[PDB]
């Protein structure tokens, strides 16, 4: 059941990277995205978005060896995205920070050696 | 980037937004990057308790012509901390208009778009007809 | 301290000078007898409503309270829009 | 509480505010200080009435929320010429064209 260290320190290492990106403001653009609205703050979120996804979740996945590759690990951060900009509308401060995180997970997974 | 933008305080602030106007509003947050976002629209004469941030920026707009409106006598509101459990009042008014401005708003309300340039009146009027009340171009005006 | 604005029908408005000088042209105009000026394009029922508008702009501005909205029936708009244009107010 | 007004008689109009506390008399004082006639040589009316030189606006029906800044009470005035008063006369202003297809 457990995956090579190796690729559990990969998966992690670049999910890192995603969470610690700051921006020219210092913004933590991730932050919100560590945790989904609450069914009862929010119950629209859960009406619209079939498989809803946060960062802590993805985590999770990663620690108790859900993802089998980068590609699995990658399919919950494009879903993650997928899902901010289905909710939120274009131009939005979410849906932009979303675009951004997914350029900063591709721009990890590239230079994974 | 844009200075006319929120702060990232994550300090709830409880706000009374208090439509003390005959227009439906359109409150408008300004994002951390400067970009306006609509918000729920507030009926004429209605207050709502409403749940924002310390250092957070807000302007208010007429929501079918985005009109420009006052909060507090003035374009822009910042909540700031509360005291003693008391709520900040965003208290939101028509501004006096310019004449020239208000007839402007009367005519687009009576008129279709495309029969602006059918109305017998000075040609430079069309582009002031067509120049409609947007939030983009008050906040560079601002800026 | 007053002025005299006589529109192009020939009714005259007297209004305070300092709710006239709203108007950037009425302004110009004044600085036509001494303290009038006349509108040969401006008939009455169309100045007279600028006239409540000087009243309007001049007891709503910088008021703390409640500003009701300034009305304007359809059938005057567009030639009160023209003289908005026209006084620059 | 303010009252605004429109004095008028035959072509001339005065924009004027006064309180609903204000008294008739006090009016025809703000009508001589503007067009030079003394309050003996003035009558002013509601409509056709002839409104007492001591009752207070208020007491004529001048109310604040019917005599507003945009949208101003009319107060008829008639002058004395010689030993006798005229008639009530104001002109009507012009009137606006019929309303544009394109309103309708």
């Amino acid at each position: 059941s457990p995956n090579p260290p190796k690729l559990t320190k990969q998966m992690n290492a670049i999910i890192d990277t995603v969470i610690n990106y700051k921006d020219s403001s210092g913004r933590q653009l991730s932050e919100v995205f560590i945790q989904l609205p609450s069914r009862k703050e929010l119950p629209e979120y859960y009406e619209l978005i079939r498989k809803p996804v946060d960062f802590k979740k993805i985590k999770e996945r990663i620690r108790n060896h859900k993802y089998r590759s980068l590609g699995d690990l990658e399919k919950d951060v494009m879903l993650l995205c997928h899902n901010a900009q289905t909710f939120n509308l274009e131009g939005s401060q979410i849906y932009e920070d979303s675009i951004v995180l997914q350029s900063v997970f591709k721009s990890a997974r590239q230079k994974i050696a | 980037r844009p200075v006319l933008r929120s702060v990232n305080s994550r300090e709830p602030s409880q706000v009374i937004f208090c439509n003390r106007s005959p227009r439906v509003v359109l409150p408008v947050w300004l994002n951390f990057d400067g970009e306006p976002q609509p918000y729920p629209t507030l009926p004429p004469g209605t207050g709502r308790r409403i749940h924002s941030y310390r250092g957070h920026l807000w302007l208010f707009r007429d929501a079918g012509t985005h009109d420009g409106l006052l909060v507090n006598q003035t374009e822009l509101f910042v909540p700031s901390l509360n005291v003693d459990g008391q709520p900040i009042f965003a208290n939101i008014t028509l501004p006096v208009y310019t004449l020239k401005e208000r007839c402007l708003q009367v005519v687009r309300s009576l008129v279709k778009p495309e029969n602006y340039r059918r109305l017998d009146i000075v040609r430079s009027l069309y582009e002031d007809l067509e120049d409609h009340p947007n939030v983009q171009k008050d906040l560079e005006r601002l800026t | 301290m007053y002025v005299k604005l006589i529109s192009s029908d020939g009714h005259e408005f007297i209004v305070k000078r300092e709710h006239a000088l709203t108007s950037g042209t009425i302004k110009a105009m004044l600085s036509n007898e001494t303290n009038e000026v006349n509108f040969r394009e401006i008939p009455s029922h169309v100045l007279s409503k600028v006239c409540m508008y000087f009243t309007y702009k001049v007891r709503y501005t910088n008021s703390s309270t409640e500003i009701p909205e300034f009305p304007i029936a359809p059938e005057i708009a567009l030639e009160l829009l023209m003289a908005a244009n026209f006084l620059d107010c | 509480m303010d009252v605004f007004l429109m004095i008028r008689r035959h072509k001339t109009t005065i924009f004027t505010d006064a309180k609903e506390s204000s008294t008739v008399f006090e009016l025809k004082r703000i009508v001589e200080g503007i067009l030079k006639r003394p309050p003996d040589e003035q009558r002013l009316y509601k409509d056709d009435q002839l409104l007492d030189d001591g009752k207070t606006l208020g007491e004529c029906g001048f109310t604040s929320q019917t005599a507003r800044p945009q949208a101003p009470a009319t107060v008829g005035l008639a002058f004395r010429a010689d030993d006798t008063f005229e008639a009530l006369c104001i002109e009507p202003f012009s009137s606006p064209p019929e309303l544009p297809d394109v309103m309708k």
